């Protein structure tokens, strides 16, 4: 889960819409 | 395009600049 993801290293949106309803 | 850097909850603020606004969600357990 997108939590952690992007608070390392750059991040998609592919990324974020993964988990939205 | 959208791409940052930070954590936590601003990951719905980026959910919301992707996906949009209405209640937007988290699926994994734990």
């Amino acid at each position: 889960g997108i939590v952690e993801q992007c608070c390392a290293s750059v991040c998609s949106l592919y990324q974020l819409e993964n988990y939205c309803n | 395009f959208v791409n940052q850097h930070l954590c936590g909850s601003h990951l719905v603020e980026a959910l919301y600049l992707v996906c949009g606004e209405r209640g937007f969600f988290y699926t994994p357990k734990a």
